[PDB]
């Protein structure tokens, strides 16, 4: 039938993150402060644009 | 501290009705504070929230 299992690892530590709430209480946006240097702009100005 | 259900039944009062619209102290579940509280319909609430 074309079918394929998979099983995606990858490793936790502990770091921030800057979490979007929508209007229902959903988190829909997630931003690494460490990764880029864009998420260090968007992680100091608290904001996703 | 101040949140849960693990309670010290040492110093006991009755259950009260959430009186709304009034400046009162509350102790909600271990949560404590003044202020006045307003009847709201709410959706954003899970069986875990
Ligand atoms: C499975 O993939 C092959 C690829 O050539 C195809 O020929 C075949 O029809 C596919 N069978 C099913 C049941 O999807
Ligand atoms: C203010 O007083 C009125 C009448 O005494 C009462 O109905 C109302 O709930 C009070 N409001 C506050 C915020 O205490």
């Amino acid at each position: 039938d074309n079918e394929t299992l998979e099983y995606w690892v990858t490793p936790l530590s502990r770091r921030q993150y800057l979490l979007n709430f929508d209007e229902h209480g959903v988190i829909t946006n997630a931003v690494d402060c460490s990764s880029s240097f864009l998420s260090e702009i968007q992680c100091k100005t608290q904001s996703f644009a | 501290i101040n949140s849960g259900t693990t309670c010290s039944n040492d110093l006991l009062y009755s259950n009260t009705e959430v009186s709304t619209g009034v400046c009162v102290n509350y102790d909600l579940y271990g949560i404590t504070g003044q202020g006045i509280f307003k009847e709201v319909s709410a959706a954003y609430y899970n069986n875990w929230q």
